[PDB]
């Protein structure tokens, strides 16, 4: 990974994502959602990630 | 046919409230957008 106060910043662009491999994994200790609930990522669209 | 400046401002006044009236449906109010399909196309029932 990378340090923290050198952050990475990766701009991904025009793809087809899927938030419910994420979203579903169990993997993950913290998923927090802010401006939008998770469950309706999987269908909506922006211009840059 | 060369004066009507009364009755044009009936008109008038009418018609700049009903603008002001259309033109606050695009404004926020202290809220993330402006449009409902926005904020439930977008966000939880809660």
């Amino acid at each position: 990974f990378a340090s923290v106060y050198a952050w990475n910043r990766k701009r991904i662009s025009n793809c087809v994502a899927d938030y419910s491999v994420l979203y579903n994994s169990a993997s993950f200790s913290t998923f927090k959602c802010y401006g939008v609930s998770p469950t309706k990522l999987n269908d909506l669209c922006f211009t840059n990630v | 046919s060369s004066a009507l400046g009364k009755l044009q401002d009936v008109v008038n006044q009418n018609a700049q409230a009903l603008n002001t009236l259309v033109k606050q449906l695009s404004s926020n109010f202290g809220a993330i957008s402006s449009v409902l399909n926005d904020i439930l196309s977008r966000l939880d029932p809660p």
